[PDB]
């Protein structure tokens, strides 16, 4: 008996080909530019080198036997070109008639769909391969990577509520840490945006410089995610609306105006602090102890959230503010317009 | 003032 995931994989992928099915590959022949071997040849890159980390031990990950590597590659093989297809069909321009060469040419978008389908079928197994494995294996950048998870959840109905769980977890995970680490492709898009941070009203509402549109679509992420962890953290607190607002200012003010603080740390570091030193200037006051055990019990808290957190060295959450945060937003929290929330 | 006194765990 399969486990309740391996086998609903295998009714995803029951009668279907690790090729392109005769649909997707008259799509491609319609293109200008017929994108066919390039996929080939990303799936090949992508596959060899899958093989060869799976197969070596790093002392963190015993390796594998290369015939466990070859069936989780096929499977995510398989998975590829079945969400590709589904993608292809229902895209605009293919119902307009348009030609998609400039669409399926699109590297990133390949890679990174190929990745996830690894870490589909790597999560069905309960892989001791954790991500983020997958996309540093491959070399995905986080800020890049995210944006193929809701396309995944769109395009394939067969995924399991858990798989969609896990598929939304390390999209949080994305969005919290891994794209604010200092060698992530955010800081490029924001420096040739001028070092301009999107504000919440600018992304939350319907010749541009380039990841313009990939920076307003992270940041609307990262705007509603805290929303939503703000939102219980202040019921679990039960704050005033009014504090909740002026927290959300006081956020979203060292997103915009202090964004160097999220580099390699932590959203939800950021987010108590902001909490408390609201709380505080507004005589609403709760301790941050009070604070982070009403966090902890939030999905994403883990210990070293609060109890390890970068300085310049390592702290808990308490020393990270009295050393750094309150120098930067001590001027613009003694000053209590305010920001709408979400 | 704004300063945080307490101490963990």
């Amino acid at each position: 008996e399969f486990t309740q995931s391996v086998s609903r994989l295998q009714s995803i992928v029951a009668g279907l080909k690790n090729a392109p099915s005769d649909q997707l590959i008259n799509i491609f022949e319609s293109c200008v530019r017929n994108p066919v071997e390039n996929i080939m040849k990303i799936l090949k890159g992508i596959g060899e080198t899958f093989c060869q980390h799976y197969t070596q031990s790093t002392d963190e990950q015993p390796g594998s036997h290369i015939d466990f590597a070859v069936n989780r590659l096929k499977l995510a093989e398989i998975l590829y070109y079945k969400i590709l297809e589904t993608v292809m069909v229902q895209e605009t321009r293919r119902l307009h008639g348009m030609d998609m060469s400039v669409l399926l040419e699109q590297d990133i978008f390949h890679r990174s769909l190929m990745a996830c389908c690894l870490e589909i079928v790597l999560f069905a197994y309960s892989s001791p391969r954790t991500f983020p494995w997958i996309i540093e294996v491959l070399n995905l950048q986080p800020f890049y990577f995210y944006k193929v998870i809701e396309v995944v959840i769109r395009s394939e109905e067969g995924l399991s509520r858990d798989m969609v769980k896990h598929l939304n977890s390390i999209e949080e995970q994305i969005l919290e840490s891994l794209a604010w680490s200092h060698d992530s492709a955010l800081w490029e898009a924001l420096q040739v945006s001028a070092n301009k941070v999107p504000t919440c009203e600018e992304v939350i509402f319907p010749n541009r410089p380039k990841r313009t549109g990939s920076l307003a679509l992270f940041y609307r992420k990262v705007y509603h995610l805290a929303s939503v962890r703000l939102r219980d953290l202040c019921l679990k607190l039960d704050v005033s609306n009014e504090l909740r607002r002026k927290i959300w200012t006081c956020f979203e003010f060292t997103l915009v105006h202090c964004p160097d603080l999220m580099k390699d740390r932590h959203l939800d570091q950021l987010l108590l602090c902001a909490f408390y030193i609201m709380a505080k200037v507004t005589k609403e006051e709760r301790t941050f102890q009070e604070i982070m055990k009403s966090y902890r019990n939030q999905p994403q808290a883990n210990s070293h959230v609060y109890r390890s957190v970068l300085l310049k060295e390592r702290g808990d959450l308490i020393k990270f503010y009295n050393t750094i945060y309150v120098g930067r937003v001590k001027s613009f929290a003694l000053k209590y317009p305010l920001s709408p929330f979400p | 003032d704004l300063y945080c006194y307490e101490q963990l765990n």
